[PDB]
């Protein structure tokens, strides 16, 4: 504080000049050094600095410390904490990602001061809101100021922020207006059906360039495929849909597909994980694979869907106009005698990359029956998974001699 | 830049393997998995049975969340096992999946009074990730939930008066102000606390509560008074003998469903195999279990048990099972002998809603009633005492025997089986 050029006379200028001007130095080498060792100690923890500079109350040297913090990540806990962030987090134009840990404070106009600033910033890129008590009437304070013309807010990890369906149209009045926001991450919250309904109102608007979305655990049922379905069918620009951790039972996944199958469709990673699925739905998801010659990564683990689901399955991924990459099949209930399919795909599939097989017993035979036909020049050279899956002695002796002998390979990745 | 990820699943994923088995320790039967699913669900009592679920919940009244819940239990029980076991329970996302996203193991074994450090346990009980997002949801009370295993068995002197209070979970301190800090509510403020312990431990963590819910153990089930009985006896070749002299006898067990009559059985069994006895034994011989639990209670008091029989005798032949603090004065039995034999846990207060005293079981009474005829020295204590002339109701074993069937003078049948 006392490190400053905007005072008057009366005996304020008792203090010294050329020293001062040495400390100034100083104090803005130990804000550099502080400020890029951002790890845990029980020295400036971030904010801790941005007391100090908020004491120097002096843009031209606030705004140059400020630079030294391209990733600002703090912990409010009460109001002095948002006026000293406020303060600091407007004088930088150095900071791509910021996160806001608040504490015992949210669901108040209590913070507003500061989410006013985050909107005016224009290097800010990545926002991370998530893990902390940002109830709706907290999350339309923020999406008053996500609407702001200078936003700039491409990533809002709005994560497990205690949101429910009253966000959505906070929310979907976003998307609607700020053409900036392309990563939403809306998943570990309660956005159940109704939410989704009102979420897509934005979601099928113009103008909303969201390209990436996450729905992951949000208490949804089949009920809101009806809604997603036809964002995926209109959206111009959604290509990431995760949606697993949901009740979206096969029923649901049918309806996503009856508009995914659509050639048009700019779908590009579709995350039906945790879904609920049977191989009831495995043909719908078969006839996506198939057409959608966009969809590149498939992720379906926890989806009991089992011998039946793959073959099912893989009457899609053989398809020569299928252009999947990446199929995930962790715990899908699965048993050896879809090996002879899944080694079809390891062959046979010229599209895919990546088959992240996992925690299912698929049998160590099979697995061996695996490495044999892979060295028939397979293209699956990423992650073969087979993780958390244990096998005998003349198994894991292949597995290792696969990785010698195709060399290509990335990795098998054994548990042991 | 930041990693988007659930890490409170991350979290519960490494707690269900790490708490797979009882042990998850090598040298069991080739370190095979001990299958969790063998536990006996343990039955509560609230200091009023209670469930698993609802434990740090608000009672009928006032509407107050339970920060501090404090489990009590006989030696040998396994407290560990129920705190391990619900980690795994909620891990598994069945305990408490709406009211925790963290639960934090603390091995009071492993934890060091001395050590001055910052609160790393919620680091050091994560998974191997050496950069947990420890300004998280781990940072966050309310949903924060700590199992103190093992207070009693905290290694190094503690101290319940302690002048800095430990607060900024961020700030190094001493392990016992520390754990002190989380037990007094001063570090991370709302979050909630578990601790299990042995009754031992219970004098010096009250006085960090002040207004915990005391938990306490129905009883044991069948299998738990099995494992009750196998860890009691360190020596596994005793366990098993002192478990067959049980275990021919249904009627033993059945009132050894009882935590403290367990201990008191075991406890029994334990003097007749340091005695050297060939076992050629068959317990309920309730009689025989009760003298050999007596002689172990009371050989390390033994002088004033004249007191506590005569309150027996006129238990039974009035029919009178709680007993007034009159009718301790006047048979004797007063202040300093009733602390003494409430310590040498014998007797009841019979804390839950009444103002009475009362032995720990009928049998109990009635084995003492029996002594009361059998009694031996010679004190004049009986007679000046301020409740004389006592009515030290007869002595006259004719008369117990005369009134064997008669149910209006308590039935006298375990009495007189207790003389033989």
């Amino acid at each position: 504080g006392l490190v400053n050029q905007e005072r008057t006379s009366y005996l304020e200028k008792k203090l010294s000049c050329k020293i001062s001007q040495q400390i100034r130095l100083e104090l803005l080498k130990w804000i550099e050094v502080k400020a890029k060792a951002k790890k845990l100690q029980i020295q400036p923890s971030q904010l801790e600095l941005f007391y100090c500079l908020y004491e120097m109350q002096e843009e031209d040297f606030v705004q140059r410390a400020m630079d030294y913090f391209p990733k600002i990540e703090i912990n409010l806990s009460t109001r002095m904490d948002h006026m000293v962030s406020s303060f600091c987090i407007e004088n930088c134009h150095r900071v791509e990602s910021l996160s806001l840990g608040f504490l015992h404070n949210l669901t108040s106009s209590f913070c507003r001061g500061l989410f006013s600033v985050l909107s005016t910033s224009q290097s800010l890129t990545e926002l991370d809101l998530s893990d902390n008590s940002l109830g709706d009437p907290g999350m339309r304070v923020l999406c008053e100021t996500l609407q702001h013309p200078g936003c700039n807010i491409r990533r809002l990890w709005l994560g497990r922020c205690g949101l429910s369906h009253e966000c959505c149209f906070d929310i979907s009045l976003v998307l609607s207006s700020n053409q900036k926001l392309v990563e939403l991450d809306l998943s570990d919250n309660a956005l159940g059906d109704f939410g989704i309904r009102l979420l897509c109102v934005g979601l099928k608007h113009l103008l909303c360039n969201l390209k990436k979305l996450w729905l992951v655990s949000c208490c949804l049922t089949s009920a809101c495929c009806q809604d997603l379905a036809s964002v995926l069918s209109t959206s111009h620009s959604l290509t990431r849909l995760y949606v697993g951790e949901n009740a979206l039972g096969d029923s649901g996944v049918a309806i996503l597909c009856e508009k995914a199958k659509n050639p048009q469709c700019n779908l590009q990673k579709l995350g039906l994980v945790n879904s609920g699925l049977t191989s009831v739905c495995c043909s719908a998801l078969s006839s996506v694979l198939s057409t959608n010659q966009n969809l590149t990564h498939l992720y379906l683990r926890g989806n009991t869907l089992g011998d039946k689901g793959i073959k099912l399955l893989c009457e899609g991924l053989l398809h020569p106009d299928c252009k999947l990459q990446v199929l995930e099949l962790d715990n899908c209930n699965l048993t050896s005698h879809c090996c002879w399919d899944l080694s079809t795909l390891l062959t046979s599939s010229q599209s895919l990359r990546k088959l992240s097989l996992g925690n299912n017993d698929l049998g160590d035979l099979g697995v061996m029956m695996f490495c044999e036909v892979l060295k028939q020049q397979s293209c699956l050279l990423q992650n073969l998974g087979l993780s958390e899956m244990y096998f005998n002695y003349e198994t894991k002796s292949a597995l290792e001699t696969l990785q010698e002998e195709k060399p290509e390979l990335t990795v098998v990745f054994e548990p042991s | 830049c930041k990693m988007k990820k659930d890490y409170r699943k991350k979290y519960r994923k490494y707690v269900r393997s790490r708490f797979q088995c009882i042990e998850d320790r090598n040298a069991r039967l080739g370190e095979s998995v001990s299958l969790n699913k063998r536990y006996t669900r343990l039955r509560l009592i609230k200091e009023s049975p209670i469930k698993m679920e609802l434990l740090f919940d608000p009672d009928d009244e006032h509407s107050e969340p339970v920060h501090t819940v404090v489990f009590q239990g006989a030696a040998g029980i396994g407290k560990t096992i129920l705190a391990r076991k619900m980690m795994l329970d909620w891990a598994s996302g069945t305990l408490y999946q709406d009211r925790f996203d963290y639960l934090f193991y603390i091995h009071c074994r492993e934890v060091s009074l001395v050590t001055q450090r910052s609160l790393g346990d919620l680091i050091m009980s994560c998974c191997p990730d050496p950069n947990p997002p420890i300004h998280k949801i781990v940072r966050k009370p309310s949903r924060i939930l700590f199992l103190m295993d093992g207070f009693d068995e905290l290694q190094g002197a503690f101290d319940e008066h302690i002048g800095p209070l430990c607060t900024d979970w961020q700030k190094a301190e001493r392990g016992d102000i520390l754990l002190s800090s989380l037990i007094r509510k001063k570090l991370l403020p709302e979050a909630s606390l578990l601790i299990t312990t042995r009754p031992v431990a219970l004098e010096k963590l009250q006085h960090l509560l002040d207004h915990p819910r005391h938990v306490e153990i129905l009883g044991f089930s069948e299998a738990k008074r099995k494992e009750y009985f196998f860890k009691y006896f360190s020596d596994e070749a005793q366990a098993r003998a002192a478990f067959s002299l049980i275990q021919e006898n249904e009627v033993l067990f059945t009132m050894c469903f009882i935590p403290l009559v367990c201990w008191i059985v075991c406890t029994g069994l334990k003097q007749q195999m340091e005695s050297g006895k060939s076992l050629a034994q068959t317990s309920k011989t309730t009689t025989a279990v009760y003298v050999f639990f007596l002689s172990s209670l009371l050989q390390p008091l033994c002088a004033h048990l004249w007191g506590l029989c005569s309150l027996a005798a006129d238990g039974i032949w009035n029919q009178k099972i709680l007993f007034e603090e009159s009718d301790l004065r006047n048979h004797g039995l007063q202040k300093a002998d009733v602390s003494a034999f409430l310590r040498m846990n014998l007797f009841q207060k019979e804390v839950d809603c009444e103002k009475f005293y009362s032995f720990i079981h009928m049998t109990f009474q009635e084995f003492f009633a029996a002594m009361y005829y059998l009694l031996e020295e010679e004190k004049e204590g009986r007679t000046n005492v301020p409740g004389s002339r006592l009515k030290l109701p007869s002595r006259d074993v004719t008369v117990l025997l005369e009134n064997y069937g008669k149910f209006e003078k308590g039935y006298l049948i375990f009495v007189v089986r207790f003389l033989f």
